[PDB]
RNA sequence: UGCUGAAAGCAUCUAAGCACGAAACUUGCCCCGAGAUGAGUUCUCCCUGACUCCUUGAGAGUCCUGAAGGAACGUUGAAGA
RNA sequence: CGAUGUCGGCUCAUCACAUCCUGGGGCUGAAGUAGGUCCCAAGGGUAUGGCUGUUCGCCAUUUAAAGUGGUACGCGAGCUG
RNA sequence: GUGAAGAGGGAAACAACCCAGACCGCCAGCUAAGGUCCCAAAGUCAUGGUUAAGUGGGAAACGAUGUGGGAAGGCCCAGAC
């Protein structure tokens, strides 16, 4: 996963999800767009 | 909100009790014994169950409709008995149960054996597969998961132990 | 638990196919229990032994009362060791050197031999400044000892020199050779803290 | 008139008891505090240690609010070349619970000779049974 | 990384509940360590005589007794400036 | 400015983490081997030589690694000059 | 304007910031700034809300079904999401 400050909703199937205090990016289709923080 | 306004129906031969907050359900699979949220407020009502937020405390909605959630498969655990079909794919592996031990040999130096908590009925259809029973979901979902977690999927062939329902993206070699 | 013995000097052990195994002797007497400590007075199971013999009137009335108590022979020191829960002794009993028949490694403990005030050359491997080339009043002094301004002062646990060994040292799980049941003695492989005369409390390898 | 001053001879001082269970921790603390130094006494005087001697049983048991049971870290330095040593609220119950309400009230007393004999009255415990059933120390909240 | 599971009919590792998870962190291993003034425990040992005195006090005295033990002195040490 | 001894080396270090090795993980244009980047991790370890006053640097040969910095560009009532 | 050439209270400590100008005494009372659970004088004071981050008790571009208020704008009993 990336750890960007500015995480984002690349494609269709990505999810935000807040696990923790940090805002997570979660994917079905590629797991190139799971991502932390931001 | 909309998942708790919606009564748990209570088949016969199934004892509910509610002692204050602590909830017991005995059936004919297991006995299960669930200690619930304070902030949640649960009922008999006719024959099925009901599920209010109580007054007060910020979070009720949220709270109870997990409540429903859980009950609602608390009761379908002792009615019918949850089941997960796993399998291991790959040549060379093997799975056998010996009692309530699960003898995995997943290509390791080693035999794995995983040990079964709880009321869990492993069984064996086939050596390459393991379907396994019980009461809790909880407790099955665990099991599966540490069973898969001994060796995950390996996206280019699926190599390793697998859930039957879940699908596996394979990749080439570049 | 553990034995207590007089160190015997050092000797080696020909094996048959040809190794010269080097082997400490230590003579272990008959280590005979003076107290049981327990959890009902102590707060802690032990048993506290004694060996050797003092002469009738070097031991004080104090010491010599508390044999009497047990009634065994006024032995030479006294030591203590825990109990492992499931073992359980008697005042007055005479633990032998049978005890280490069984075991394989042991942990000997003593009293390392007194080098008295050391420098920071010998006490902490301090390598010593050039011999010459220029050097003056400064080949074997310890040199820096701190920064400047910023702490304005020498750490704590600092090396420096002084006292130099006469300090209880463990040398750890020495594999046992030989357990000389009519000498009383105990042959481990190695060499244990302390000069001749020396007493060592030996007892089993902890790290098992 | 040349003010009444508390005579360290004269003084009474009396024994409480204070189940500390459920209760917050520096709120219980304070209140600890204020008795131990002498301030709900009439006869304060703030260089003579005219307060109360206080037994603090179930200590272990002592409540607090938000995230503090795991959030809360308690740092000593060790007077070494580098040891600072941390350690959280659950671990400090963990090992030793006396150590909870004793920080917390040494904090809030004065600092000094007076300061160190006032915190001597205070005797905490982590069991519910205490000791000190000779001076009938009466139940205090 | 997960399991169950809302808020949000689903979904989602979490908001209730339940697990894993590193030479880090707390122990385990070795040493010092009750001057830890919060000065802990166990064990043994030794002292069981008179008198006056006044502002009768943990006062100050006086004949006698001197213990357990210690120190000192000596011979000294694989202990040590 | 009625003095706070300025580079480099030696001896002695100590802290930071923005980790060079070793430990645990996510993605990968990850078949494996080996990487690439990123995340957590400061417990311990982290060359010897040639040249030059050198720091640095280049070069030879090692190593699991040959970390970047703070500390009066650490350290001259410690040494060299 | 203040210090220089101005003490006193506050801002933890803090010439210049806020309050206020010490003729001397008193073991009198009322107020300024700033404060009122404990260190340490004085409200665990009252009413109606907000925050769930220990924010309060350092910080930006930019990021996100965090959470409160509002004012609007898309559909129903021909039953939309
Ligand atoms: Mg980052
Ligand atoms: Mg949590
Ligand atoms: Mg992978
Ligand atoms: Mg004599
Ligand atoms: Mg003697
Ligand atoms: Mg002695
Ligand atoms: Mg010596
Ligand atoms: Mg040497
Ligand atoms: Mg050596
Ligand atoms: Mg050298
Ligand atoms: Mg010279
Ligand atoms: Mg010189
Ligand atoms: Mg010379
Ligand atoms: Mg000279
Ligand atoms: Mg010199
Ligand atoms: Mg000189
Ligand atoms: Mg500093
Ligand atoms: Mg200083
Ligand atoms: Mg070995
Ligand atoms: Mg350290
Ligand atoms: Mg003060
Ligand atoms: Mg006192
Ligand atoms: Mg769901
Ligand atoms: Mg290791
Ligand atoms: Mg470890
Ligand atoms: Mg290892
Ligand atoms: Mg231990
Ligand atoms: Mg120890
Ligand atoms: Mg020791
Ligand atoms: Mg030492
Ligand atoms: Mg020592
Ligand atoms: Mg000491
Ligand atoms: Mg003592
Ligand atoms: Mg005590
Ligand atoms: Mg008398
Ligand atoms: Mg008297
Ligand atoms: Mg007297
Ligand atoms: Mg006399
Ligand atoms: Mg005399
Ligand atoms: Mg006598
Ligand atoms: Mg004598
Ligand atoms: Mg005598
Ligand atoms: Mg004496
Ligand atoms: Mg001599
Ligand atoms: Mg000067
Ligand atoms: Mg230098
Ligand atoms: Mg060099
Ligand atoms: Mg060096
Ligand atoms: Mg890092
Ligand atoms: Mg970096
Ligand atoms: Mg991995
Ligand atoms: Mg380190
Ligand atoms: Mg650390
Ligand atoms: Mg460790
Ligand atoms: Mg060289
Ligand atoms: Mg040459
Ligand atoms: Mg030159
Ligand atoms: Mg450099
Ligand atoms: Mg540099
Ligand atoms: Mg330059
Ligand atoms: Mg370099
Ligand atoms: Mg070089
Ligand atoms: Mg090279
Ligand atoms: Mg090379
Ligand atoms: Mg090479
Ligand atoms: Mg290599
Ligand atoms: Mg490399
Ligand atoms: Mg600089
Ligand atoms: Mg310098
Ligand atoms: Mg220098
Ligand atoms: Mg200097
Ligand atoms: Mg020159
Ligand atoms: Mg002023
Ligand atoms: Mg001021
Ligand atoms: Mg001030
Ligand atoms: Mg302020
Ligand atoms: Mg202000
Ligand atoms: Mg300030
Ligand atoms: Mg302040
Ligand atoms: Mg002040
Ligand atoms: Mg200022
Ligand atoms: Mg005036
Ligand atoms: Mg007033
Ligand atoms: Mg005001
Ligand atoms: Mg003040
Ligand atoms: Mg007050
Ligand atoms: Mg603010
Ligand atoms: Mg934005
Ligand atoms: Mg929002």
């Amino acid at each position: 996963m990336k750890v960007r400050a500015s995480v984002k909703k690349l494609c269709r199937n990505c999810k935000i999800v807040k696990r923790d205090g940090v805002i997570r990016v979660i994917c079905s289709a590629e797991p190139k767009h799971k991502q932390r923080q931001g | 909100s909309r998942v708790a306004k919606a009564p748990v129906v209570v088949p016969a031969g199934v004892d509910v009790k509610i002692n204050g907050q602590v909830i017991t359900i005995k059936g004919k699979n297991g006995e299960l014994t669930r200690t619930l949220n304070d902030a949640v407020e649960v009922k008999h009502a006719d024959n099925t169950l009901t599920f209010g937020p109580r007054d007060g405390y910020a979070d009720g909605w949220a709270q109870a409709g997990t409540a429903r959630a859980l009950l609602n498969s608390m009761v379908i655990g002792v009615t019918e008995g949850f089941t997960k079909k796993l399998q291991l794919v790959g040549v060379g592996y093997r799975a056998a149960v010996k009692g309530n031990v699960i003898n995995l040999s997943l290509g390791f130096s080693h035999p794995v054996d995983h040990q079964l908590p709880a009321g869990i009925t492993a069984e064996c259809p086939t050596q390459t597969e393991i379907v396994l029973k019980g009461a809790d979901k909880q407790v099955i979902g665990q099991v599966a998961a540490d069973l898969r977690a001994y060796r995950r999927p390996e996206p280019y062939k699926g190599k390793g132990v697998r859930y039957a329902d879940e699908v596996v993206r394979t990749k080439e070699a570049k | 638990i553990g034995l207590v013995g007089k160190k015997v000097g050092m000797t080696r052990i020909f094996t048959e196919d040809g190794v010269s195994i080097p082997v400490t002797v230590i003579e272990v007497e008959a280590n005979r229990v003076t107290q049981v400590k327990d959890l009902a007075n102590d707060g802690y199971r032990a048993i506290q032994v004694t060996t050797g013999a003092k002469k009738a009137n070097r031991v004080t009335k104090p010491e010599a009362g508390h044999f009497a108590k047990a009634g065994v022979e006024a032995g030479r020191g006294l030591w203590e060791f825990r109990l492992a829960e499931g073992e359980e002794f008697t005042v007055g009993q005479s633990i032998s050197v049978e005890l280490f028949a069984d075991v394989k490694k042991v942990d000997v403990t003593g009293t390392s031999k007194g080098k008295g005030f050391a420098g920071t050359v010998k006490r902490w491997n301090f390598r010593t400044q050039d011999a010459t080339h220029g050097n003056s009043l400064s080949h074997r002094v310890p040199g820096s000892i701190g920064q400047n301004q910023t702490p304005g002062k020498v750490f704590k646990g600092k090396k420096m020199a002084g006292q130099m060994g006469n300090e209880r040292v463990t040398v750890q799980s020495l594999d046992v050779v030989r357990v000389d049941a009519e000498r009383n003695l105990l042959l481990v492989k190695g060499a244990v803290p302390g000069a001749t005369g020396s007493d060592l409390i030996v007892k089993p390898a902890v790290k098992a | 008139m040349k003010t009444f001053t508390a005579k360290p001879e004269t003084v009474k001082r009396d024994w409480y008891v204070v189940d500390a269970t459920g209760k917050t921790l520096g709120r219980l603390a304070t209140e600890l505090a204020r008795r131990l130094r002498g301030k709900h006494k009439a006869e304060y005087t703030p260089h003579v240690d005219t307060g109360d001697y206080i037994i603090v049983l179930n200590a272990d048991k002592v409540a607090v609010t938000g995230n503090k049971r795991t959030d809360k870290v308690y740092y000593h330095h060790t007077g070494h070349i580098g040891g600072i040593k941390q350690a959280t609220f659950e671990e400090m119950i963990a090992r030793r619970p006396e150590r909870v309400i004793e920080i917390a009230v040494k904090g809030m007393l004065p600092k000094g000779p007076l300061g160190r004999a006032m915190f001597r009255k205070l005797k905490v415990y982590a069991g519910n049974e205490h000791n000190h059933a000779a001076q009938q120390p009466q139940v205090l909240d």
